[PDB]
């Protein structure tokens, strides 16, 4: 993908995350766990639903048209009727092929983008208290229990509370 | 010690393959089909008004072939013509048959109003063994076969004004006798002529005497013609023989009506989109069932499947 | 203490809604309209050469109906036919009227050159009370109604070579008399015939005697035909009665000319794109004014508005 | 947007910035101020003007065509004339709808991108003298007067001048 | 001291300009052309079966003009008609020539089967100096010019059943004599008539006597007609004069065959896509050589070049 | 480009890199050198080849159609034949123009993206041992000989080996 996270620096997906599309796994003093991120999940789903809304249940009414099958040979007029229809079908077939290719490229890129956005947001929130390990994980340089991990997930983590501890751990020998 | 916090995304064990700009095969977590590829094999009788032609073509229902008497004055959104349909009356052709079929189909009505044409001096209501109605010799219900009376066929010069606020469609014809002798037996003079005109149009027809292959023991033929008469205009029929006369006019409407060739049974069900294969669901934007459609229908395409991604790239463990 | 430095972007209090791939409604700072939805209600007389038909159809200007004498030999880029137009000469029809109208419209010229046809033995210049010019009985200016002379109509067999370096268009006709008696009064013999041919084509017409509804007290009719003659070819007219003869030929050109039905007044103004509603500006790529257009025009679409974003997402405080 | 800045980590726009599309607000020892960034503004405007140039004033000439309105019923030939035109109009209508949707998605994404690029450039320029607060703002850890702020905006800021001061402020207890 | 590590990308001294959504000119490292703009100037004889008409139109090869005898019974994927082609037999026309040309072209075969029609009482095999074969007066090979025998032309009433499992195409005509006297010399009675019918169709033709411009010293003309007869149907020819009779039928096939107007020489070479200019390579998706094509061809567009980027933005030092 | 690297923060390309599309230049204790990165190069090339595969050698067969040139004037039927063809050609011409513009925008953006991805990957790998100079270069704050540079290029660089050295050099006065 064009943002480099999904099938990129995130080595693979999580088959065991069934309650969201994006989320967090942690290891700390109390164990290891998983939680879905609902905002990123919903952002991706809303975009996809917006596409679907444009394409599903939106058909156009046509009534009396031209004939498209013929029981007898006629020449010029029938040649024209047949060519008009073949022309139409080829143009719509092209439109359908391109539409799906563009839509699908865009769906892959937008879902890649949502993963990247969540990663970037978390990175900034952690300030000088963590380092990016390169695989979508952060090493957090302070004791960070379940409530602390929860605060990061909920956007209530105060980096200033832990900064002295973290800097001492990061910049030792 | 500290902690580790990893960001990630879901994956599924059963992903689906889709196409993008650069890859004709890439796996995503989920997708939906955009091409409708099946019909239910019957034409739903709702919500469009369906008229099943059964053994009758539209043109035979118009002219009034005896097997088509049940169709008189009926309307439709969609007239369904069956491949088994056959004519069982006097043998005829219609120069530009396809156009008459089309204009009646689009009008959507067989409503017919009788008119009292002044046919003085001729025998009316000619019949034939080629067109049996209730076991008796008969003829097309909407046409009046005029022949000699007392060995005379005095020239016809007959007017019918249109004082309505709508257009009238008139169907009429010319009889082509098998021989010069049959010409005399029927019409008294050796050569017939027909002129049918309005203020804005004229049509002149001469019969063509000769043998055609027998159909229901008849080697002669009738050729069918039509004329539209607008409000304030007048139909003028001027003829010295061979006229197959109108009995009145058909109403001509405009609207959403059509005709379809199909052998699919009619079902008691409700579906917006009709194809010759049967009704199809119309949730998807495209379909590859049939290029012939009526109603609110997906657009016909050549592809048998087009999968729209509805999830991210699938990257299993 | 230190400092804070914030990066940001503008916003407006009055944003505009546009559509994207995923949202049918998203607000941006600015947008522009891509569908032209209005006309100025007049057809600008520049920069295309406009010919206002006034009371004349193109075909009446061609044949030379008396109200159309002012149109002789004129050219156009766009001929404008008015809904009020009416014929005021001998009643006629044109089998394939639409094609003759189209080919003359596309040619873009009424340029006519008289030719001296050898009509020996017949009366020329027949006229009628149905076609008044300067208070006198008259006829179509470009046609020559030939009739008997001294109770004889000797057969016509007349040649006109094309030794020009361009094609000639010939317009001619057949008179259909009301009765067998009027056939005799006019043409001396009971039945007329016309053959008009070149080396590469032939057209054979027989008159059809009969009553039509009266138009300007005339129950007979004329049917109009045409023939193109290429350089080095020859027109041959061979006839024993009923010919409405050409007086010469029209030049036939190729180029960008056309015809439009409209009741919009002609204005003294300059606009590239013409529709039947009036001229439209052509800055936008699309328009929903009319599917009928002439000139450098936006493309017709069904949408009444399509807004192109010309700014970023609008995110007000 | 797909870059996550506009309507993303930048909470909202600035109605009071009327002389550019992107820019800077600061607070320091001498007050608080705003200045537009002309290069980013111009980059976005040039791209949008390039789109407009492809679409405005570019009409195509047509002359004699087919008839599209009819005073009489005719059947087969008229059915074909009508179907050819309806077919054409539906294909152009589709083309217009898709064009505008693609163009508008792209305009939103490119303007999002220009905001992100300016942010990233400034981040790099500041080196170890500032920290990203997560909302499009940097905390600058040294005295940075109006001339200093100006130097950042103009690309003449020398991070080495302030680095000792900044590191002392960042990594204290 | 330490180190510096720089990330970068390639560039070339000779970049190429392409178009994007926002820029009509941006330089990339490499591109490829998507519009085929040239032909090799000859039509390759492989892999499609090519039939070069040489001096013969398809219709002249059908009827059997003497210069076209070499074409009997041949098939084609593509019949190539040359601008130099000319007729050299009895002068004729074909009402709806374009349709007969088209249906034969699409059928792809001149396969002809002789049939023994019972022409009793007439002279067969009429010939003319306008149609020389081996220095002798002759006629179209597939047509049988019937004339009076012993100053009589007894009426013809002849049947030919189709008991095959395929359709038969019949080509026949009417002779239009120059004068009423030549009508008598050839056919004994003053007026001819033809009726050609099946169970599902009828065609009635009357000759039109008159002078046409001389072609190979002939001022008369023949008009050509056709009739398709389905399995289990019957051809019935009923005529009292002027019939140019069929000698049998042509097979009518369905498939991928066509016809093209071109003066390009045929080459010994192999190319899938044919245009009137010559064969074109078909690697590219688009072409601006010719809107007329046959085979697996790029699609015709108006652009003379469309460059697809195949590298990144080029940013030279 | 929409990622801001090529013709962006990377000032220009390298005409002397002829064995790959993306790569590395270094200066250290042993000299200065260049090496192509094959994975990024191949990623870009594979995407472009995927586009080409959809467009080259994929023509559609047509056989008997309608006539498109006429030797005589005819009116209505010929007007319709001509309009059907002109309509078709204009719709295909539009399709071709849009296809190439979309494809080319996408090729530029995807190649920009691959440059950005390689930069981001290297940045993360270096952890606290280097700083981003803003022009696509990193200042590495430890002795990094040819083998060390090679380890970075090959993804075998262990940041922990050099961290003490690097931190001392970065955060001195
Ligand atoms: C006017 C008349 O009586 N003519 C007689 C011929 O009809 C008859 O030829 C035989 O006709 C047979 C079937 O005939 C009908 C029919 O179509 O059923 C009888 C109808 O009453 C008659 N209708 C009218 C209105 O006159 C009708 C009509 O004559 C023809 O259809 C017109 O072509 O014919 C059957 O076709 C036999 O094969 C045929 O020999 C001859 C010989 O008996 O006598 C005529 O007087
Ligand atoms: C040849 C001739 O004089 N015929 C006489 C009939 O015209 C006439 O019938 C009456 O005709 C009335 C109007 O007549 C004109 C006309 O169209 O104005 C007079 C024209 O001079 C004549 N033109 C030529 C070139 O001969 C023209 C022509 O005969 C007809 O239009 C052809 O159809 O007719 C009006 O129509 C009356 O209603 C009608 O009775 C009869 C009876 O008076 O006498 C004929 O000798
Ligand atoms: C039946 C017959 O013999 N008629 C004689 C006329 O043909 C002849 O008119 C002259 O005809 C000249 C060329 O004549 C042929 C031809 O086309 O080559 C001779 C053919 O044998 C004959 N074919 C048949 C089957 O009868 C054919 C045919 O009559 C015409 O083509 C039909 O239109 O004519 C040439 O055209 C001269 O210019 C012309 O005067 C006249 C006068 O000699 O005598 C007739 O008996
Ligand atoms: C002109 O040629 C046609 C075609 O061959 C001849 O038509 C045929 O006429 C015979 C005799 O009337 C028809 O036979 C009849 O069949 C019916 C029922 O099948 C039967 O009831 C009669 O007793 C009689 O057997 C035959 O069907 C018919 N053929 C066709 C194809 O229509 C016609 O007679 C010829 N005319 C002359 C004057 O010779
Ligand atoms: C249109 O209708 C009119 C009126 O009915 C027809 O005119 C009439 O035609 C008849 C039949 O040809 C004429 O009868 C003949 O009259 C002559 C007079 O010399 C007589 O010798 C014959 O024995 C025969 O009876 C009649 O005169 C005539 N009537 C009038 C009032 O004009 C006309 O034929 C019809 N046209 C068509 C195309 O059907
Ligand atoms: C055949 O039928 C037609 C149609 O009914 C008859 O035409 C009608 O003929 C009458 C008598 O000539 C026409 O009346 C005339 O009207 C004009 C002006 O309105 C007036 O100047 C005359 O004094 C006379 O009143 C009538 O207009 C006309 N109708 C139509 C619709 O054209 C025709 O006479 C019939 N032919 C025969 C031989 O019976
Ligand atoms: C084309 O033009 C030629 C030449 O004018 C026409 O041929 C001529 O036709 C007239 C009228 O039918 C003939 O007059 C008749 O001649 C016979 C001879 O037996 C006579 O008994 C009759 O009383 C009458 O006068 C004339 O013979 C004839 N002339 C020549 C030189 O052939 C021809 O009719 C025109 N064709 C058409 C379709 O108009
Ligand atoms: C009716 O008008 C036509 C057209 O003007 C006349 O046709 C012309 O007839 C003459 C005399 O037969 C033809 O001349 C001949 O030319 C050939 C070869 O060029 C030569 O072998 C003969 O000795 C003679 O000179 C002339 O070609 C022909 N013109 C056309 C255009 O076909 C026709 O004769 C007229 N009919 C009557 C009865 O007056
Ligand atoms: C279709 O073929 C049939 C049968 O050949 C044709 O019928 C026949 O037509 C001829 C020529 O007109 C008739 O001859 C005439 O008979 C009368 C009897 O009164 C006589 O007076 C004349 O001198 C002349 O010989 C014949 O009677 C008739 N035969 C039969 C068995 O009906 C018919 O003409 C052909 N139809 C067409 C359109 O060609
Ligand atoms: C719907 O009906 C159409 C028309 O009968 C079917 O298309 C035909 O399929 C047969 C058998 O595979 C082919 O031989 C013909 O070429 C097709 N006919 C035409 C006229 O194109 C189609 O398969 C049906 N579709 C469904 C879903 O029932
Ligand atoms: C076009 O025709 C109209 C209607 O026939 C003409 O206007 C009439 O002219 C008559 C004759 O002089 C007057 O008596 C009337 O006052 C007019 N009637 C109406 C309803 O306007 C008009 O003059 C013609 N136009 C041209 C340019 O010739
Ligand atoms: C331009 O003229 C067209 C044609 O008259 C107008 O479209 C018609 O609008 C009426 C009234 O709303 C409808 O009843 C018809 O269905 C339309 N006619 C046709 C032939 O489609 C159109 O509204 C006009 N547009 C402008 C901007 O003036
Ligand atoms: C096609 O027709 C041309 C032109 O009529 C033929 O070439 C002429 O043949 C004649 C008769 O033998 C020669 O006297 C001339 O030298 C040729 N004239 C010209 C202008 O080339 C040619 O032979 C015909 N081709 C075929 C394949 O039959
Ligand atoms: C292929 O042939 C076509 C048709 O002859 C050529 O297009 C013609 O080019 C001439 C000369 O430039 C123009 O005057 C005509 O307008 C064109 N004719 C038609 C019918 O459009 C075309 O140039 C040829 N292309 C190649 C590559 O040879
Ligand atoms: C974070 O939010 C979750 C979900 O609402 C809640 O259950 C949890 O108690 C919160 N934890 C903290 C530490 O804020
Ligand atoms: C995938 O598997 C799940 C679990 O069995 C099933 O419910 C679902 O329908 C499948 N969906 C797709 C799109 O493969
Ligand atoms: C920065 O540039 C602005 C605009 O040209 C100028 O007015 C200002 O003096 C510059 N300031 C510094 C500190 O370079
Ligand atoms: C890195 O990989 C290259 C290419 O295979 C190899 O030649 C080199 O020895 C490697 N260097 C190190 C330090 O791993």
């Amino acid at each position: 993908g064009i943002f480099g996270a999904i099938a990129g620096f995130i080595e693979n997906g999580w088959e065991g995350m069934v309650d969201g599309w994006y989320g967090f796994r942690h290891q700390n003093s109390e164990g290891r766990g998983q939680a879905a991120d609902l905002k990123s999940t919903q952002a991706a789903i809303d975009q996809i639903n917006g596409k679907l809304n444009r394409l599903i249940g939106k058909t156009n009414e046509k009534f009396h048209q031209i004939e498209k099958e013929f029981s007898e040979v006629e020449g010029r007029i029938q040649d024209l009727e047949k060519y008009v229809e073949d022309t139409k079908i080829d143009l719509w077939s092209y439109n359908a092929e391109l539409l799906v290719a563009l839509e699908n490229q865009h769906t892959i890129d937008l879902t890649d983008s949502e993963m990247n956005k969540l990663f970037e947001k978390t990175k900034k929130q952690l300030r000088e208290n963590a380092e990016d390990m390169g695989n979508g994980c952060f090493k957090i340089y302070h004791k960070c229990d379940n409530a602390c991990i929860g605060s990061i997930r909920n956007g209530t983590y105060d980096h200033d509370v832990y900064r002295d501890e973290a800097l001492n751990n990061r910049f030792q020998i | 010690p500290g902690a580790t916090l990893c960001l990630g995304h879901h994956a599924v064990p059963n992903g689906t393959i889709v196409k993008t700009i650069t890859n004709d095969q890439i796996e995503v977590t989920n997708a939906t089909e955009l091409v409708q590829n099946s019909s239910i094999g019957e034409i739903c009788d709702s919500p469009h008004q369906i008229l099943d032609g059964e053994n009758c073509t539209l043109i035979d229902a118009l002219l009034g072939d005896p097997q088509c008497d049940g169709f008189q004055n009926k309307k439709w959104d969609l007239f369904v013509e069956r491949s088994k349909a056959y004519s069982n009356c006097y043998p005829y052709d219609v120069p530009d048959y396809a156009s008459l079929r089309s204009l009646v189909a689009s009008s959507g009505t067989l409503e017919f109003n009788n008119e009292s044409f002044n046919w003085t001096g001729v025998t009316q209501n000619g019949t034939s063994s080629a067109c049996i109605r209730r076991s008796n010799n008969s003829f097309f219900s909407r046409l009046n076969w005029l022949t000699q009376l007392n060995f005379k066929y005095p020239a016809l010069n007959v007017t019918m004004p249109n004082n309505e606020q709508f257009d009238k469609l008139y169907i009429w014809g010319v009889h082509h006798p098998v021989t010069d002798k049959d010409q005399i037996f029927l019409y008294a003079q050796s050569s017939g002529r027909i002129t049918v005109s309005t203020k804005r149009s004229q049509q002149a027809v001469i019969p063509n005497i000769g043998y055609r292959p027998r159909i229901r023991n008849i080697p002669s033929r009738i050729s069918i013609y039509w004329t539209i008469v607008k409000p304030g205009d007048i139909l003028l029929i001027n003829s010295t023989g061979n006229l197959i006369a109108p009995r009145g006019y058909f109403k001509i409407r405009s609207g959403k009506s059509s005709i379809m060739r199909s052998d699919a049974p009619i079902g008691k069900c409700n579906s917006e989109c009709i194809t010759p294969n049967g009704s199809i669901p119309n949730d998807k934007p495209f379909q590859n069932v049939n290029r012939i459609t009526y109603g609110a229908c997906p657009r016909y395409v050549k592809q048998s499947t087009l999968k729209l991604a509805t999830g991210m790239r699938n990257v299993p463990e």
